[PDB]
């Protein structure tokens, strides 16, 4: 598969092929433009990632439990039998609570232990 | 034992997104030096189980495309020599080479007064001029005093013969973090859930033709004709059409011109028709008959297949106006050419080695674009130009009502000037990619 | 400044003779041209005029038909070519120039075709004249 | 065909003499293009006033001249012996051919 | 024990720093397509525990909203008809409509030659003219050989008639990086620290008002009237006066004329004008009386507070210059109004309906700022002018001293645009935020 | 608490907004080029922290401890009642000591330290 | 030492300079276009480091063997016989091949063993 | 045995590269307004046993160099009075003075009509101009039309008197990612290894100097003299010399001329020579006799270790072309010298104080960088003037081809800007600098 190759496959499938949308991300005023956004976009979301504790990690399991009126579904209906597309959509009213829980219980709240710990 | 979020990073998801693109190629006013090569192989994804659906005259990119074309078009002219110091009064005689009679009015020759390489001296000079490209200026005076058609607007401007206007097509080429959509669907609806679609990182190239009622040498239609319209009973609205199979059209300007230049100012050059030679003939465009009448009857019965069955079907001339909407319009080799349809639409259907002749006229002084904050002066052609293009589509407007399905009646239109692309990027769309997702499972 | 004749023979009735005019020290090619006769004991005659193209040429009634006006704009030369000449033209011929110039209006000098200049409408330069003769 | 002219004039030195030449319509009421020219004999005649009272340069500011109606009139104040000389008038006319007159023979004494 | 180097990163620190600002709007002169759409949501963060010193005069936010607007204008009028073709002399007599012994010669009526479409024609024309915009020549056979006062000097240029200049407010908004901390404390004058602060992303809209003397619609004192300097013991400083009670101005340009145009070039349009109808009437304002009485006896009160006590004050007008520092210069529905404000500068103070009206002038060239490089013209206005404005603040210098350091006395002036602009910019800061830092603790 | 709430917290109280004040940091030609700056700065500051093997981190701990003379108020004195400007400004001629002593301090040994561990 | 101070030095010597030679790699339209460009270098490999599992790691170690036909030498050779240099020209030819092998070879592996390990 | 990848960051590793770079600041053409402030303390870092391989001619820097010069010429071009309206015929007479010899028909008087402030009003002015500027019309007839060179070509435009063209050295700096490699080598030739290099972050300063056969202001060579060329048995290649050992060179135009200055428009002015106090003489240049001599052979001298020995050498003018390749052209003041080289290349060298003077020729209209799209006319220079300058090099032509192969004769060329600032970038190389690497080791 190339680049969104797995966007119509199996959400599980295509947890394999992240690298391949990762590898693809980065490359007479527009061409600056262009480049700013694009740097742009990038650095918003490594930051994000660095603020829940995944810099430089593909995927992240988290410490943070969740509302499960988000999205009332089986894991094996979410990960076999639908696509991401068809994931964002279900779950997209959701994006920013998300983040928000887990910035609060990922590092602000980890790091105090942290330094708590380091005994 | 409950569940937790997971995030996942690099997953391949779309949103709907507006951004700029790069110009890709594959002197000259869009073939310019702030545009790069393309890489020749796409990475398609050979049309995988997505599901997508995108219309046309929504699709953003044609506006952006449109406004890039306008700048190009004032950046190579800026740099060019203004024929403002030629807003003179003339003085037109009738043309004597030999015109025939359908000829008769079509040239003017003038005498005027113009500047030369020193300011303070004026010389006595002549030209010729399409009857078009002036106007007279007072029959109180006299009956011989004429101006150029834009000396009470803004000026008009012309120099740079050196640059082409060959439409070598330009490629348009995502941005990092976007990726441009393609359909596949050759029965495509122009608005719907296309089932074949993948993607791209540049589109295919685009020649920029710039016309009005026909549309030149674009994408031919592979498996039959097909429509497009936004609303089918909008009658304010453009209908177009693709035709499966290309019109040949032969165009020519049968005149052997000799092109004469004299200096305005100081390194002002400027380019003018001197004598033409042999007699002077209409210029005009050839199609084969019997194509033009097996294309219409594709298309009468694709437009019945929108409406009921055994509608009558009549093709008419238009309504008239500027000649821009009046005629078909094209420019070749620098040339610009009106011509006339009444050979092509005119026509009825019923329910159950020859070719046709249009007469073109010719322009040399063009408001190019709708606005008319600006003027150009086309250089004259030295020696004779012929032309052969391939008519891929069609501009049709319905008339502001039919009766009891009869006299549906279609004329050309073209009165827009974004459907020369829309007609070219209606399989494109243009989505941001957005790689963070969370999903959730069980994990420590 | 200067206009020379020549070609100030004699000949039979009937018989032809060309003059010239050998022009020096002037744009003679932007000038018009003039043929003017005197018979001894007589006033001037104009005979001919000439323009730079030559585009224009106007002969006396009296010389019409026998005069042609011709000229060279690079020899810097004027020609009068006379046909079947009468004892009647029996005359002093002398070449001179049309004034004129540029035309000074409304702050700027304007030319006619080929930057020639306009004509001022009366002789400025003239020549000294040669003698032709028809005998008897 | 040519303009009427005195076949001769005549004043004492010093005095002020005119020479009159009459033309139609197709001149001097037609056009301004009314000259003079002076010829010494022997000589080929050279432009004394032209443009009705035009000086050519080097033509003293004794000479001058005017029109009426189809009247042209040379003026020469001041006679001396140098003005003994043919007078002509001359017209471009309308025809676009020149006009001769007669010529006038001045005599001063 | 021992405390060991340790890294916080998130930390809520700010630098002094200077850095360019974002335009975003609430077509226009400032409101152009180059602006950020309005800020939907200015979040005011009040901070707790925070005091800091502001000095204004070192904010440099001023610098970059003076050069904004100067280029601003000349985007503006760049692509405008020039008024080159127009310099020529003119013939020019006292024009008569019932005028006034005051206003008499004031206002001319003035022929020229003027340049028509075609350059090779000309013809005679008449407009009318302000003394102010024109100049004589005294020794070169008669007076009638006016010319325009500015075409000795850079090309009077002005047109664009569609373009409004009315001060529409902009806002301006920090780059990502930057903070623009904002001063709550409402007796804070422009020095030392404020108490209670608050930061913004995005500043409130200012007024781009351009002013020589009285500072029209501006933000207002809320609690007492506030006078600024850099210096308060020296007469180089001009002194910034904000009143807490707006003193409401009505001005008028009381003449009903009449515009009519002509086109001197290609599309080069020209604005002038033609007559008045009715007779004509000298332009004034009009101020309350009583209330601005009252407001010197609050400035009074002010100055007594800086200056010392029983100390007689008085008010004079201005010394002199151009007229941009003699009147009171502003400008209203595009006309530019030159007031004579010493009827508000005549009268004195001690130690313990009925208007003021101030006649004006009108001018039509000008010169925008202080640059003497560039001129502008001013489009006529058809009909009658009525403005209405606020006074919201007094340019005042101070007399260079005097016997025994008593009898103080003040006077309008010092009008410049970078001092206007102090009275909205003194309650901003901008910040550069400094996320990383050191605080060592106990840890391995 | 939003951007800056903090402000003028104690260090203590003020280390709970380190999420917040991160988020913020992140949004003619002229603000083409601001736009650029900022991620210029940006980026700065995250080289930095990956220098000293705080990438991802909000808060790192060094195998440094510090010079006293640098500051002779101890632990608590600090925390619980300066505010982060106060203590910036009270130690601000040491950052770039600091800084440089960190980069090489630590991770020039721990980086030998880690290799050596494959024999 | 200064940026390049162990240039010509072994490949080594040199693994004490890696903490200088990272410090200069980061800071109208032509001074647009080297500072975008130089950003967008930084990022490129920025982003290589991420997918290989270098989050900030001055020297990172992978799971994954090299080719025995890229190079015939032993370690002695490599580290105190050879620079950077000339080492970069020895292998140039697999560069890419390194490249594939560490992402694809380090992360599929790694996640498909790691999602395991949190159960 | 079984050794695994590891990836290093921060690796000593270079590539060649092709970027831009900044500029360097501490008005004139150069070192402008908007220029890069200088780098007060670059550190030059010297590589143990680092050996670069690189060339001359390859060096980008130099296309680079070219390239902004233009530009900068261009900028400062721009906001300047054009001097079209002076593109009049000139009546020209002599010069009311004393004359030496050789100044007899260098200089004319010429007289025009000339426009004034006013559109109206037009007077008659004079200037002397030199021969070289001025055009000979129609030498039949009025033996007396003239009009300046360009006229009949791009317009002649310049003014902006404010700027000066002193050639203020520019240090080039490349961009984080990038470094600049110089060579401390004192024996290359610039095509090979150089084994004692170190680098830069900036290069010292360079002086865009103007020239053509002899390169003035360079950087010396210090221990030899250098001939470096691109194929020595190529001929059609400039050979350069750079020489260890400076020439000094002293030149003057000792004419106290006096400028004059006309109003011409709206704030449109232009300056000439007008009066010329006391008498009129050729400028010249002095070069040490002494000096040119020893300096010549040294020259030689490595000429011989380049050719073969036993080979007589000998020195020539260049043979032809216009002044712009005949001449030393050089800047002074902002004027523009074409000197005589006579005195210089002529001699005969076998295998077995004093001075000269050259003569030099002004022109004032000058189509600077043999673009034919512009010309700029040098401003006169108040006064009298001098030049001191050093020669650091030459440009020699070869003349290739012999019977027997012998004899070698060289004549100066150099008729190419690029190859003056070859001198002083022949030392640097811009390199990509590449942190990542991989290696093998005994880790898991
Ligand atoms: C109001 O104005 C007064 C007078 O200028 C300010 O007092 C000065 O404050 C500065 C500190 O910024 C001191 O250095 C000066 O010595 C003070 N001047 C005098 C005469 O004492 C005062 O700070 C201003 N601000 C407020 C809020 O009142
Ligand atoms: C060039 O010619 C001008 C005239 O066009 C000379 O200026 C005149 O100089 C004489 C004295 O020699 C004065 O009496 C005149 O009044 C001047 N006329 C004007 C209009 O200024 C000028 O000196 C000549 N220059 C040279 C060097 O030949
Ligand atoms: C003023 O208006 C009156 C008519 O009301 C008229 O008779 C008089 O002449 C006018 N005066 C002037 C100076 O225009
Ligand atoms: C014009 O007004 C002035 C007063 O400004 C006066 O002196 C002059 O006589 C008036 N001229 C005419 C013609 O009314
Ligand atoms: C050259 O290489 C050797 C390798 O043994 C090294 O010791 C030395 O430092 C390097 N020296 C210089 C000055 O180049
Ligand atoms: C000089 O150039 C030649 C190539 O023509 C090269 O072989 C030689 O090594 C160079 N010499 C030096 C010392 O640079």
């Amino acid at each position: 598969l190339g680049f969104l190759g797995a966007a119509g496959s199996t959400m599980g499938a295509a947890s394999m092929t992240l690298t391949v949308q990762a590898r693809n991300l980065l490359s007479g005023i527009k061409q600056l433009q262009a480049r700013v956004l694009a740097v742009e976009h990038y650095l918003r979301d490594q930051q994000l990632l660095g603020i829940w504790g995944c810099s430089g990690k593909l995927i992240c399991c988290t410490n943070v439990p969740w509302n499960s009126s988000w999205s009332n579904r089986n894991l094996s209906e979410i990960w076999d039998n639908m696509t991401w597309l068809q994931w964002d959509k279900e779950i997209s009213n959701y994006t920013q609570i998300i983040y928000g829980l887990l910035e609060e219980s990922q590092n602000q709240q980890e790091k105090n232990e942290q330094d708590l710990l380091a005994l | 034992e409950n569940l937790w979020v997971t995030v996942y990073y690099g997953v391949p998801v779309w949103k709907d997104a507006e951004t700029t693109l790069f110009c890709a190629s594959d002197h000259n006013v869009w073939a310019t030096h702030a545009c790069v090569p393309t890489d020749p192989n796409p990475q398609e994804i050979h049309l995988e189980n997505v599901t997508e659906e995108f219309n046309m005259w929504k699709n953003n990119m044609v506006e952006q495309m449109h406004e890039d074309i306008i700048s190009l078009w004032d950046q190579s002219l800026k740099p060019c020599v203004k024929l403002t110091p030629l807003c003179v009064t003339l003085q037109c005689t009738n043309v004597t080479n030999n015109i025939t009679d359908d000829m008769r009015g079509e040239l003017k020759n003038c005498s005027f007064n113009a500047t030369t390489e020193l300011r303070n001296k004026r010389v006595k000079r002549y030209s010729l001029f399409y009857r078009l490209d002036i106007v007279q200026i007072d029959s109180n005076r006299a009956k011989s005093h004429y101006r150029l058609i834009n000396c009470n607007t803004s000026a008009i401007t012309q120099a740079c013969p050196k640059v082409s206007f060959e439409p070598i097509p330009i490629h348009y080429c995502a941005p990092a973090g976007f990726a441009i959509l393609k359909c596949k669907d050759k029965k495509f609806n122009g608005t719907g859930p296309c089932p074949s679609v993948s993607t791209v990182q540049c589109t295919h190239g685009i020649k920029p033709v710039v016309s009005t009622q026909l549309l030149l040498n674009g994408s031919l239609a592979e498996e039959e004709v097909i429509i497009r319209s936004e609303n089918i009973t909008n009658n304010a609205k453009n209908i177009l059409v693709q035709l499966n199979t290309p019109v040949q059209i032969n165009c020519t300007r049968p005149n052997n011109n000799t092109v004469k230049s004299i200096r305005i100012g100081p390194g002002q050059a400027f380019y003018y028709t001197g004598d033409i030679i042999g007699d002077i003939r209409q210029a005009h465009c050839n199609v084969s008959k019997a194509t033009w009448n097996e294309t219409l009857g594709k298309v009468v019965k694709q437009l019945r297949k929108h409406f009921g069955n055994n509608t009558i079907i009549r093709f008419a001339q238009s309504s008239g106006g500027d000649l821009e909407v009046t005629t078909h319009s094209f420019n070749c080799g620098g040339e610009f050419f009106y011509c006339n349809t009444s050979g092509l639409f005119n026509s009825t259907w019923i329910s159950n080695n020859d070719s046709i002749t249009l007469p073109c006229r010719i322009k040399q002084i063009i408001n190019m674009w709708q606005r008319i904050g600006q003027a150009m002066y086309a250089p004259p052609i030295q020696g004779v130009i012929r032309c052969v293009s391939n008519i891929t589509g069609l501009i049709l407007t319905r008339d502001g009502g039919s009766t009891n399905s009869t006299t549906e009646t279609f004329r050309p239109g073209g009165g827009d000037m974004r459907d020369n692309w829309r007609s070219e990027l209606y399989k494109y769309k243009v989505v941001k990619i957005e790689p963070l997702g969370v999903a959730p499972t069980r994990c420590k | 400044v200067q206009l020379v004749e020549s070609g100030g023979g004699v000949v039979q009735p009937g018989r032809s003779l060309r003059l010239s005019c050998a022009a020096s020290g002037f744009t003679f090619s932007s000038y018009g041209m003039h043929w003017v006769r005197q018979a001894p004991g007589k006033g001037l005659e104009w005979v001919a005029v000439i323009s730079y193209d030559g585009s224009n040429k106007y002969y006396a009634d009296s010389v019409k038909g026998r005069f042609t006006i011709s000229r060279d704009n690079s020899k810097n030369t004027l020609y009068l070519q006379m046909n079947s000449l009468r004892a009647e033209d029996t005359a002093v011929y002398y070449c001179a120039r049309e004034a004129g110039g540029p035309d000074y209006r409304n702050g700027y000098n304007y030319y006619d075709f080929w930057s020639g200049y306009y004509y001022y409408y009366y002789m400025d330069v003239w020549g000294k004249g040669t003698t032709v003769t028809v005998s008897s | 065909s040519a303009l009427t002219q005195p076949a001769s004039v005549s004043g004492s030195p010093g005095q002020s003499i005119t020479i009159s030449c009459t033309g139609t319509s197709s001149d001097v009421g037609g056009y301004n293009y009314v000259s003079w020219y002076q010829q010494h004999p022997g000589k080929a005649p050279k432009l004394m006033i032209y443009e009705v009272s035009n000086r050519p340069s080097g033509v003293s500011n004794r000479f001058s001249g005017s029109k009426s109606g189809n009247t042209a009139s040379l003026t020469i104040s001041g006679l001396q012996a140098e003005d003994e000389a043919d007078y002509y008038c001359s017209s471009y006319t309308s025809s676009s051919t020149v006009v001769f007159g007669g010529g006038t023979k001045l005599t001063v004494l």
